[PDB]
C-alpha cells in the first residue's frame, strides 16, 4: 500500500536479486549473443560512430563481475515489477479484481 | 539483341540451323559428340527471337537457349 | 585536463575537453560547424539569462513568460518584419565570416583590442553554464509559474519543505496560487 | 557584378557582369540566352522609361489640387476617336523604333532617328543611371498602384498619414496586408537557404 | 481576410485555379515531357 | 540514341515506342538500373521514402484545407445528425442550369458534394470544433511536409549519405521503432486525449491559449506519484450525457468501461486514453529487448540460431535465416506488406463493429464507404506481399547459404503444399456452388422447404461464449456462475454485455443459415488466391516444364510455343492471374457486408436472412432492387444529385469493357494492323511531310497483360464505388 515501502523495498530486492543470485547466470547466458557489428566489419576507417559499443572504461569496479549500467537496468524491476503492486488501488476502490469462481 | 547460347549437351543433329529463319546459327566442328560437330551462333545481332531453334532441339534439356534482351530495328522485326 | 578514469577525447586542441557518451562528432567538418553552434548558442543564452535576471530585478509588473503581451508603441504585427530584416542582415553577414573562418559580429573578428589569447576556455565555460541555467529557468517557470528570483526566495525561505518534489505533488494549488 | 544582392551570393555563371546593371540577382534563370538577354534588357529599359515618366506623371497632378487622384478622364475634349488616333500615331512610332533597335540595339530615339543625342550627353555612367532610376521608378509605381489597400489616400497623401503616426500607419499593420510579414519572413530566410543548399552540396 | 487569414482564399479562387491546372498546367507539362522524351 | 531512360542505356537505344512505355515501368526497379551498387541502392530507397512521407502529409494538409474552406464544419458540429458533411466545392463550366440547381446540398451557396471519407466525425471526436483550428493545423501539416522534402534531399548529399551498415542494423532500428515510433508516439497521443479530447468532449474549451492553466484531473498528478492510481477513474461520464456540453459529465480520465456511449454510439473517450496509455507502456518496455551499443539486450542472430528444435523436426531450424532476411530487401518488403495487409483488414473489421468516432453509426454512407475502402486496400496489399515473395525467391535466394533450414526445407515439398491447397480449393468450390445451385433449383420449383439450410453451430457457439444470449448456449461470459463472468463483472462486463445484447448495433450481428454459405464462399476465395500466389512463388525458380526459369528473370512473356506452349509461365503472370481472384474475393466479402447492413439499417433483417440462400435472390433483392435510384440519375425527365454517381456507374463499365480487349486480343494481330497503318501514312499526300521520331509498334505481351489488368481493376473499383455510395446515399443518410 505505502508507495515508499512498495517501490523502495522493490528496488533493493530486484537489485540484490540481480547482484547476488542472477548475475553469473546472466553473464553466462549472454555469452552466446554477439554485438551490433555485421559479423565484424571495418568501423573506425568507415565512420561508424553509432554502432561501436560505448567505451567509458566498462571494466570491473565491484567483485564477481560488476555492472555499471546493469545497476540502472536491472533497477527498472523496481517499477516494472512493483509499481504495479504499489499502485494496487483497486483493492480499496470497489473495483474487485479477485475474479471469483 | 537477344543472347543465344549453345551448351555442351549438344548432339549435332543440325536441326536448329535448319529451323533458324534468319541465318543466325551455324555448325562448327567439334570433338565431343558422335557427329563431331556442334552448333554456334555468329550472327547473334540478327536474332529475332521466334524461338524456332528451341522447338527444333531434340535433347532434354535444350542445348540452345534464346535469352531475350534489348530490342533494335532488326530484332523487333520492323520493315519500316 | 581529464576528469575521471575513462579514456579521453579523440581530438584535444579545443577549449572544453571531456567525454560524450553518444559521440555525435567524429566528423571534422561537423566538429567545426558544431563547435561554432556551441559558441553561438551559449552567446544567445548568456545574454538571455542575464536579461531575464535584469528584468526580474528592475521589474515592470510582467514576468519574462508573460512579457510577450505588454502594450508597446509599435505592435507585434510590424515587430516581426523589422526583426527579420535586422536579424537576416546580421546573421547572413555572420555566415559570410564562417566561410573565411573565425567568429565575426558587424565585420570579421570584431576584437576591440581586448584580452583574447588564453581568455577563451572561460568564455565557453560561462556560456555552457548559462545554457543549462536557461533551460532550468524555463522548466522552473513552467512548473512553479514564477520568476527565478522568487523561486530562489521560496527555497531560501524554506528548504526541506516547498521543494521541487512539493511542486510535483501539488499542481491544483500551484496553478490556483494558494 | 561585385556588389551582389544579399551579403555574398554566388553570381550566376551566365551573368559575367558585362552588362552595366548586373547586381548578380537573376533567380529561376529566366534569361540565359545570348540573343535573348539583349532583347529582355531592351525591354527593361523601355519599361523604366514609361514607368519613370509615369511616376512623375502622377506625382505632379497629385501634389497640386486636382481630380483623377485615382480615376482619369473627368471631362476631356476628345472621346473614343481620340483613342483611335492614339493607337495610330503610336503604331507608326513603334514600328520605327523596332526597325531602329534591330539595327544597333538600345533604341533611344524619337520617331525615326537611330541615335538621339540632342543634348550630346551619352557617357557610361549616364547609361547606368538610366537603369538604376528606371528600376527604382518601376518599383515605386507599384506603391502608387497599392493605393487600393490605402483606399482614398493618394500617393502624396499616403505619405502624409504615415508621417502623422509611424507605427500604426504602415503596410504591416495599418493595411489589410497581414501577409506582408510572411513575405518579408520568406524573403529574409530565402538567402540563407540558397547559401545553405550550395554549401551542403559540396 | 478578417480573423481567418491562415489559409482563407479569395472568392474568384476556383474560377482562376481550375482554368489553370486543367489547361495551362497539363499543356506545359506535356510540352516539357515531349521535349524531354525526344533528343 | 535518345536520352529519356537515363537509368537504362538498353532502353535508351530503342528505336520504337517501347522505349517510352518501358521508361515509365522500370523507373523504380533500382535493383536493375545501369551501374548500381548496394550502397547506392539503399541510399536511393532512403530518399524515396522521405518523398513518400512528404506527399502523404501534403495530401492530408490539403484535405484539412478544403474542408475548412468549403465544408460546413461549424454547422455540422451544432447538429451532427441532421446535416450532411461537405467535401469541397464544384466549379465546372460544363454544368448546366439544372446541374447547378441540383448539386447544391448541405446548406451551401454553390454546388458541392457530400463527403464519404468520414473525416468530420474523426475531427469532431478528437477535438476540432472551429473552422480556424483546421486552418492552422493545415498550415502546420504543410510545414512538416516541406521539412520531410528537405530531409530527403539533405540525405542525398555527400558527407550526409548513410553507409551500408547503418542500413543493415536491425537491433537499434527495432529498439527505436518500438520505443519511439510506437511507444512515445502513443504516449503523446494519450496525453492529447487526456488534455484536449477529454475536456473538449465535456464542454471545457482547451486550446493552445489555456491548456497550461486547466488541470486535466482535479487531483492533479497527485495520484500518479502516489499509491492511489484509481483516482483517475472515480466518476465516469453518466448515461444521460451530451457529447457537446457538460450536462451529465464526469471528472474521470482513465476508465475501463465496456460497450459504447448512449448518445454518440461510439466507444467512451475516457477509454481510448486508458487504452493508448497501456499500449504506450507496453511498447516502451518492449523496445529495450535488442542489444544496441551497450552491455544489455538481445541479438537477433543469436535468437534465430538458438531456435532449432532437437530430434530433427526442422533440420537446421532457422540457421542462416538472419543473413537471408537482413541481406535481402524483397523478404523484408514481403513481410512488411503481409503484416500491413493483415492489419488493414483488422482495421476494417473492427471499425464497423466497434465504431470509434462520435455519430459514426448514424452516417450510413460513411461506414459503407470506409469498410469497402479499407477492405479493397487490404486485398491489393496482400497480393503485393506474395508478389514480393516470388521476387525474393528469384532475385536474392542463394540455396548454398541456408542449406537444410526451414526456408530450404519448405521448398523440398512444394508439390505437397501446392497439391493440398488445390484439394482445399476444389472441395470448397464444389460444395459451395452445389449447395447454392441446389437451393436455387429447389426454390425455383416452388418449394422452399426442400432447400438445404446449415446453421453455423460453431460461430453461434462463439457468439454465445462471448455474451450473446440469443442462441441459448449456457457457456461462460453468458452464464452467471462461470469464473470468466465473475471476473470482470465489476470491470467491463456490464457495458460489454449491454452492447453485445442489443440487436440494433453492428457488434456481433445475429448470424443464420444465410451467413454459413457466404462464409464458405469467403473461405473459397481466400484459399484459391493463396493457391495461385503460393504456387507462383514456390514454382518461381524453376519447374519441370521450364527448369531454368530463374535464369529468365521475374516478368518474361513465355519460352516460345515449343514443348506444348509456355504462355503465362512467369511468376509475374501468376500474380497477374491472382489479381482477378483477389478482386472476386473482396467483391464477395463487400457484397455480403453491404447486404447485411443494408437489411439491418432499414429494419428488414428478415429479408436477407430468407432471401440470401439462393443466387437469384441475391441478383434480385441486391443488384436489381438497390439499383432503382442509381440508374435514375439522369432520364429524359431531368436529373438529380445521384446523376454524377449514375454517370460514373457507366464510366466504370466502359473501363472494364476496354480491359477485356487487352485481355482477349493478343499482340500479333495488332502488330500486322499497325504495319498497314504505317504504309498508309507513308504513301499519303499532304500528310507525308510529317514523320514519327520513334517507330510505332504494338504494346508488348507483358505490357498488354498489365494494361488490361489496370483497366479491369479500375472498372471493377469505379462501378462498385458508384453503386455503393449511390444506393446508400440515395435511400439513407
Ligand atoms: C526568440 C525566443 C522566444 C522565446 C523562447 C519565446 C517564448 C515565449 N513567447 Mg515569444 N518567445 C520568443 C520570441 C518572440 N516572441 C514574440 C512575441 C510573442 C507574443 C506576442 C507572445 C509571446 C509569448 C511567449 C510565451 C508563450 C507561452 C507558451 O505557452 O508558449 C507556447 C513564451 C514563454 C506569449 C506570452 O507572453 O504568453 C504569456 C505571447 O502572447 N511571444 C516575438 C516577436 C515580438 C519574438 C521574437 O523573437
Ligand atoms: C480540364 C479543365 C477544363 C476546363 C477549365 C475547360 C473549360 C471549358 N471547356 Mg472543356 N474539356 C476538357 C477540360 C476542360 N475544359 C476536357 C478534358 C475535355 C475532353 C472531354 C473537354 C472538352 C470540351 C468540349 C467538347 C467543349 C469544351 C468547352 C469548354 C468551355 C465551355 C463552353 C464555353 O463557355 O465556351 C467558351 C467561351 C469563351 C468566350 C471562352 C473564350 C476564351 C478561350 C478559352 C480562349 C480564347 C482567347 C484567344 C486565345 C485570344 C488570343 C489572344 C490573341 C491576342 C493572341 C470552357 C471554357 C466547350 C467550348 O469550347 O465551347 C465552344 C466545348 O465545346 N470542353
Ligand atoms: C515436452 C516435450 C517437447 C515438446 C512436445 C516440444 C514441442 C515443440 N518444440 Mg521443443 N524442446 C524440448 C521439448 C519439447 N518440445 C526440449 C527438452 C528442448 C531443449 C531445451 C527443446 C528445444 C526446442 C527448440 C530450440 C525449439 C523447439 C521447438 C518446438 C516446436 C516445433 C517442433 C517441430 O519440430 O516443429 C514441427 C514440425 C513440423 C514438420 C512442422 C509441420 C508444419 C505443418 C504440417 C504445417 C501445416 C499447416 C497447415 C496450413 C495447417 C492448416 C490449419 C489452418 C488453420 C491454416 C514444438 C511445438 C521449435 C519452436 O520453438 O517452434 C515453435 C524450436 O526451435 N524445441
Ligand atoms: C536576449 C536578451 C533580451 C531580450 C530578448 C529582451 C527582451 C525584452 N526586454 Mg530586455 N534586457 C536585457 C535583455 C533582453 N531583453 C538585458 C541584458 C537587460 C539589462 C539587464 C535588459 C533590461 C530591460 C529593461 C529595463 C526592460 C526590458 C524590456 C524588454 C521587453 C521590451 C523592451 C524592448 O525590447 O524594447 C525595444 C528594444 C530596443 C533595443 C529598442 C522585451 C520583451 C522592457 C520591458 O517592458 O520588459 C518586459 C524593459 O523595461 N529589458
Ligand atoms: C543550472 C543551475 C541551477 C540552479 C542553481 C538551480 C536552483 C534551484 N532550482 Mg533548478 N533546474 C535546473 C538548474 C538549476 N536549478 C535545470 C537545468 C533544470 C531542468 C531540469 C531545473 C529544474 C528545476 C525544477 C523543476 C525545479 C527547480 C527548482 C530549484 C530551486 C529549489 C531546488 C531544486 O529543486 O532544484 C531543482 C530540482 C531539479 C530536479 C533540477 C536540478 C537538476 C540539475 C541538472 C542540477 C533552486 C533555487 C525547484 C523550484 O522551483 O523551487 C521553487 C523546482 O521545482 N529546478
Ligand atoms: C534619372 C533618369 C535617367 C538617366 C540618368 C538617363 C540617362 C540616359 N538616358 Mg534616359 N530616359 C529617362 C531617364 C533617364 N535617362 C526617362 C524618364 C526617359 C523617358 C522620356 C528616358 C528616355 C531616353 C531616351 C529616348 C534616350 C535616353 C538616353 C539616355 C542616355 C544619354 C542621354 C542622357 O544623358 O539623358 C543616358 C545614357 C539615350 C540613349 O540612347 O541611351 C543610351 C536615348 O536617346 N533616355
Ligand atoms: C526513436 C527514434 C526514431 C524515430 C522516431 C524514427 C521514425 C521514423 N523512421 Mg527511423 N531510425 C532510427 C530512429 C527513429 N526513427 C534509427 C536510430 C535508425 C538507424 C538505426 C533508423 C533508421 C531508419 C530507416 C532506414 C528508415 C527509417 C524510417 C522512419 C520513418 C518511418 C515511416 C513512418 O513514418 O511510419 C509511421 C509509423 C507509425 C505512425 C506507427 C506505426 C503505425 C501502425 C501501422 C499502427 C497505425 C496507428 C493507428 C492505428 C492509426 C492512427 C492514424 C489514423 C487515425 C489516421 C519514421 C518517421 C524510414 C524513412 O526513411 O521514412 C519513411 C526508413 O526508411 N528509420
Ligand atoms: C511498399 C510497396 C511496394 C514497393 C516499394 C514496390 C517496389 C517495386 N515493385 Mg511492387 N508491388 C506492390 C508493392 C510495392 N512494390 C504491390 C502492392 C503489388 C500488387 C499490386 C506489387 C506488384 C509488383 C509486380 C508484379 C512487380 C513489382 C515490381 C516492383 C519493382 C519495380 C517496378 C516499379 O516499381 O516501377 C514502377 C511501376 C510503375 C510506375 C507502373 C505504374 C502503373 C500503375 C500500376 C497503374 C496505375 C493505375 C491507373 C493508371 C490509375 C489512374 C486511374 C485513372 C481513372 C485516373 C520495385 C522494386 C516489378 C519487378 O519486380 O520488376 C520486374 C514487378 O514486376 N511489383
Ligand atoms: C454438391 C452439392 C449438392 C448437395 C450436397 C445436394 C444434396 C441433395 N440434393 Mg441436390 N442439386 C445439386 C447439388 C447438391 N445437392 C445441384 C447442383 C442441382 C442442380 C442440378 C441439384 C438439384 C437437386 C434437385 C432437383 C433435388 C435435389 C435433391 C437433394 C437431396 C437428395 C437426397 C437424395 O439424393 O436422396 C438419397 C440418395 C441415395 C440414398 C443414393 C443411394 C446411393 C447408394 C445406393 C447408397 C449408399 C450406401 C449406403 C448409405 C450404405 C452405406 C453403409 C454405411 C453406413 C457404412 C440432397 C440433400 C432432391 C431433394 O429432395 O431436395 C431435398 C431434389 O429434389 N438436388
Ligand atoms: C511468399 C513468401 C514470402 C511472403 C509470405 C507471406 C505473405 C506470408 C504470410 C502470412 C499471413 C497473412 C499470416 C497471417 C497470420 C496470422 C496468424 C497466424 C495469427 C494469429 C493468432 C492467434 C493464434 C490468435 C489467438 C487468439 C487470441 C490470442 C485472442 C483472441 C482469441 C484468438 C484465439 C483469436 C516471404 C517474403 C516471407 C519470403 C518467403 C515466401
Ligand atoms: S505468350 Fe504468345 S508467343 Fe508466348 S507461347 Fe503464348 S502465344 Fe506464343
Ligand atoms: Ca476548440
Amino acid at each position: 500500500l505505502e508507495p515508499a515501502v512498495a517501490i523502495g523495498g522493490s528496488t533493493v530486492s530486484f537489485l540484490a536479486l540481480g547482484r547476488f543470485v542472477f548475475l553469473p547466470y546472466q553473464r553466462r547466458r549472454t555469452e552466446m549473443e554477439v554485438g551490433p557489428g555485421r559479423l565484424g566489419p571495418k568501423t573506425t576507417g568507415d565512420t561508424f560512430f553509432d554502432r561501436l559499443q560505448k567505451p567509458a572504461s566498462f571494466v570491473e569496479t565491484k567483485s564477481k563481475d560488476p555492472s555499471g549500467f546493469g545497476g540502472w537496468h536491472a533497477a527498472l524491476g523496481h517499477v516494472f515489477g512493483y509499481f504495479l503492486l504499489a499502485c494496487s488501488s483497486l483493492q480499496d476502490a470497489g473495483q474487485v479484481i479477485a475474479h471469483w469462481g | 539483341a537477344h543472347v543465344v547460347k549453345i551448351y555442351d549437351t549438344c548432339i549435332g543433329c543440325t536441326q536448329c540451323v535448319r529451323a533458324c529463319p534468319l541465318d543466325v546459327l551455324e555448325m562448327v566442328p567439334w570433338d565431343g559428340c558422335k557427329a563431331a560437330q556442334m552448333a554456334s551462333s555468329p550472327r547473334t545481332e540478327d536474332c529475332v527471337g521466334c524461338k524456332r531453334c528451341e522447338t527444333a532441339c531434340p535433347t532434354d534439356f535444350l542445348s540452345v537457349r534464346v535469352y531475350l534482351g534489348n530490342e533494335s530495328t532488326r530484332s523487333l522485326g520492323l520493315a519500316y | 585536463l581529464p576528469d575521471v578514469i575513462p579514456p579521453p577525447h579523440l581530438n584535444g586542441t579545443l577549449p572544453g575537453d571531456s567525454f560524450d557518451p553518444l559521440g555525435l562528432g567524429l566528423n571534422e567538418e561537423r566538429l567545426k560547424w558544431s563547435v561554432t553552434m556551441g559558441k553561438t548558442n551559449c552567446r544567445w543564452a548568456m545574454m538571455a539569462v542575464t536579461g531575464i535576471m535584469g528584468q526580474e530585478l528592475l521589474g515592470v509588473p510582467v514576468k519574462w513568460f508573460e512579457a510577450g503581451a505588454a502594450e508597446y508603441d509599435l505592435p507585434v504585427q510590424a515587430q516581426v518584419p523589422i526583426l527579420f530584416l535586422v536579424m537576416g542582415f546580421l546573421e547572413t553577414k555572420r555566415f559570410q565570416g564562417f566561410r573565411e573562418s573565425g567568429f565575426i559580429n558587424s565585420y570579421p573578428f570584431d576584437p576591440v583590442g581586448l584580452n583574447s589569447p588564453k581568455h577563451a576556455t572561460k568564455e565557453v565555460k560561462n556560456g555552457r553554464l548559462a545554457m543549462v541555467a536557461f533551460v532550468g529557468f524555463a522548466v522552473q517557470a513552467l512548473v512553479t509559474r514564477t520568476q527565478p528570483i522568487e523561486g530562489l526566495q521560496k527555497h531560501l525561505a524554506d528548504p526541506f519543505g516547498k521543494n521541487i518534489t512539493y511542486y510535483l505533488t501539488h499542481t491544483p494549488e500551484v496553478i490556483a496560487g494558494t | 557584378l561585385p556588389a551582389i544582392p544579399l551579403a555574398d551570393v554566388q553570381s550566376l555563371s551566365y551573368l559575367d557582369g558585362h552588362l552595366p546593371g548586373d547586381m548578380g540577382f537573376d533567380p529561376l534563370h529566366l534569361g540565359s540566352g545570348v540573343l535573348s538577354q539583349d532583347w529582355l534588357r531592351y525591354a527593361e529599359v523601355v519599361h523604366g522609361r514609361w514607368a519613370m515618366l509615369g511616376v512623375v506623371g502622377c506625382l505632379t497632378p497629385e501634389a497640386l489640387a486636382m481630380r483623377g487622384t485615382i480615376p482619369p478622364e473627368r471631362g476631356v475634349e476628345d472621346n473614343q476617336t481620340l483613342l483611335i488616333i492614339e493607337i495610330a500615331v503610336f503604331s507608326f512610332l513603334e514600328s520605327k523604333r523596332y526597325e531602329g533597335y534591330k539595327k544597333t540595339g538600345e533604341g533611344g530615339f524619337i520617331n525615326s532617328y537611330p541615335f538621339d543625342p540632342v543634348g550630346l550627353n551619352s557617357p557610361k555612367h549616364a547609361v547606368n543611371e538610366l537603369q538604376q532610376n528606371g528600376r527604382l521608378a518601376m518599383l515605386a509605381f507599384l506603391g502608387f498602384a497599392s493605393t487600393a489597400a490605402v483606399n482614398g489616400q493618394g500617393p502624396i497623401e499616403s505619405l502624409q498619414t504615415h508621417i502623422a503616426d509611424p507605427a500604426h500607419n504602415n503596410v504591416f499593420t495599418s493595411s489589410v496586408g497581414k501577409e506582408s510579414c510572411v513575405f518579408v519572413a520568406v524573403l529574409s530566410i530565402l538567402p540563407m537557404l540558397i547559401e545553405a543548399n550550395k554549401a551542403l552540396g559540396k | 481576410a478578417t480573423e481567418g487569414y491562415p489559409f482563407v482564399p479569395p472568392d474568384w479562387a476556383p474560377a482562376l485555379f481550375v482554368p489553370l491546372t486543367g489547361l495551362v498546367l497539363p499543356a506545359v507539362g506535356m510540352a516539357w515531357a515531349f521535349t524531354y522524351i525526344q533528343k | 540514341t535518345k536520352l529519356f531512360p537515363k537509368f537504362s542505356q538498353g532502353l535508351a537505344q530503342d528505336p520504337s515506342t517501347r522505349r517510352i512505355w518501358y521508361g515509365l515501368a522500370t523507373a523504380h526497379d533500382f535493383e536493375s538500373h545501369d551501374g548500381m551498387t548496394e550502397e547506392n541502392l539503399y541510399q536511393k530507397i532512403f530518399a524515396s521514402h522521405f518523398g513518400q512521407l512528404a506527399i502523404i502529409f501534403l495530401w492530408t494538409s490539403g484535405n484539412l484545407f478544403h474542408v475548412a474552406w468549403q465544408g460546413n464544419f461549424e454547422q455540422w458540429v451544432t447538429d451532427p445528425i441532421h446535416v450532411r458533411p461537405i467535401a469541397h466545392a464544384i466549379w465546372d463550366p460544363h454544368f448546366g442550369q439544372p446541374a447547378v440547381e441540383a448539386f447544391t446540398r448541405g446548406g451551401a451557396s454553390g454546388p458541392v458534394n457530400i463527403a464519404t471519407s468520414g473525416v468530420y466525425q474523426w475531427w469532431y471526436t478528437i477535438g476540432l470544433r472551429s473552422n480556424q483550428e483546421l486552418y492552422v493545423s493545415s498550415v502546420f501539416l504543410a510545414l512538416v511536409s516541406a521539412v520531410f522534402l528537405f530531409a530527403g534531399w539533405l540525405h542525398l548529399q555527400p558527407n550526409f549519405q548513410p553507409s551500408l551498415s547503418w542500413f543493415k542494423d536491425a537491433e537499434s532500428r527495432l529498439n527505436h521503432h518500438l520505443a519511439g515510433l510506437f511507444g512515445v508516439s502513443s504516449l503523446a497521443w494519450t496525453g492529447h486525449l487526456v488534455h484536449v479530447a477529454i475536456p473538449e468532449s465535456r464542454g471545457q474549451h482547451v486550446g493552445w491559449d489555456n491548456f497550461l492553466s486547466v488541470l486535466p484531473h482535479p487531483q492533479g498528478l497527485t495520484p500518479f506519484w502516489s499509491g492511489n492510481w484509481a483516482a483517475y477513474a472515480q466518476n465516469p461520464d453518466t448515461a444521460s450525457h451530451a457529447f457537446g456540453t457538460a450536462d451529465g459529465s464526469g471528472t474521470a480520465i482513465l476508465t475501463f468501461l465496456g460497450g459504447f456511449h448512449p448518445q454518440t454510439q461510439s466507444l467512451w473517450l475516457s477509454d481510448m486514453a486508458h487504452h493508448h496509455l497501456a499500449i504506450a507502456v507496453l511498447f516502451i518496455v518492449a523496445g529495450h529487448m535488442y542489444r544496441t551499443n551497450f552491455g544489455i539486450g538481445h541479438r537477433l542472430e543469436a535468437i534465430l540460431e538458438a531456435h532449432t528444435p532437437p530430434a530433427g523436426g526442422l533440420g537446421a531450424g532457422h540457421k542462416g535465416l538472419f543473413h537471408t532476411v537482413n541481406n535481402s530487401l524483397h523478404f523484408q518488403l514481403g513481410l512488411a506488406l503481409a503484416s500491413v495487409g493483415t492489419i488493414t483488414s483488422l482495421v476494417a473489421q473492427h471499425m464497423y463493429s466497434l465504431p470509434p468516432y462520435a455519430y459514426l453509426a448514424v452516417d450510413f454512407t460513411t461506414q459503407a464507404s470506409l469498410y469497402t475502402h479499407h477492405q479493397y486496400i487490404a486485398g491489393f496489399i496482400m497480393c503485393g506481399a506474395f508478389a514480393h515473395g516470388a521476387i525474393f525467391f528469384i532475385r536474392d535466394y542463394d540455396p548454398e547459404q541456408n542449406k537444410g533450414n526451414v526456408l530450404a526445407r519448405v521448398l523440398d515439398h512444394k508439390e505437397a503444399i501446392i497439391s493440398h491447397l488445390s484439394w482445399v480449393s476444389l472441395f470448397l468450390g464444389f460444395h459451395t456452388l452445389g449447395l447454392y445451385v441446389h437451393n436455387d433449383v429447389v426454390q425455383a420449383f416452388g418449394t422452399p422447404e426442400k432447400q438445404i439450410l446449415i446453421e453455423p453451430v460453431f460461430a453461434q457457439w462463439i457468439q454465445a461464449a462471448q455474451g450473446k444470449s440469443l442462441y441459448g448456449f449456457d457457456l461462460l461470459l453468458a452464464s452467471s456462475s462461470s469464473p470468466a463472468y465473475s471476473a470482470g463483472q465489476s470491470l467491463w462486463l456490464p457495458g460489454w454485455l449491454e452492447a453485445i445484447n442489443n440487436n440494433q448495433n453492428s457488434l456481433f450481428l445475429t448470424i443464420g443459415p444465410g451467413d454459413f454459405l457466404v462464409h464458405h464462399a469467403i473461405a473459397l476465395g481466400l484459399h484459391t488466391t493463396t493457391l495461385i500466389l503460393v504456387k507462383g512463388a514456390l514454382d518461381a525458380r524453376g519447374s519441370k516444364l521450364m527448369p531454368d526459369k530463374k535464369d529468365f528473370g521475374y516478368s518474361f512473356p513465355c519460352d516460345g510455343p515449343g514443348r506444348g506452349g509456355t504462355c503465362d509461365i512467369s511468376a509475374y503472370d501468376a500474380f497477374y492471374l491472382a489479381v482477378f481472384w483477389m478482386l472476386n474475393t473482396i467483391g464477395w466479402v463487400t457484397f455480403y457486408w453491404h447486404w447485411k447492413h443494408l437489411t439491418l439499417w432499414q429494419g428488414n433483417v428478415s429479408q436477407f436472412d430468407e432471401s440470401s440462400t439462393y443466387l437469384m435472390g441475391w441478383l434480385r433483392d441486391y443488384l436489381w432492387l438497390n439499383s432503382s435510384q442509381l440508374i435514375n440519375g439522369y432520364n429524359p425527365f431531368g436529373m438529380n444529385s445521384l446523376s454524377v454517381w449514375a454517370w460514373t456507374f457507366l464510366f466504370g463499365h466502359l473501363v472494364y469493357a476496354t480491359g477485356f480487349m487487352f485481355l482477349i486480343s493478343w499482340r500479333g494481330y495488332w502488330q500486322e494492323l499497325i504495319e498497314t497503318l504505317v504504309w498508309a501514312h507513308e504513301k499519303t499526300p499532304l500528310a507525308n511531310l510529317v514523320y514519327w521520331k520513334d517507330k510505332p509498334v504494338a504494346l508488348s505481351i507483358v505490357q498488354a497483360r498489365l494494361v488490361g489488368l489496370a483497366h479491369f481493376s479500375v472498372g471493377y473499383i469505379f462501378t462498385y464505388a458508384a453503386f455503393l455510395i449511390a444506393s446508400t446515399a440515395g435511400r439513407f443518410g
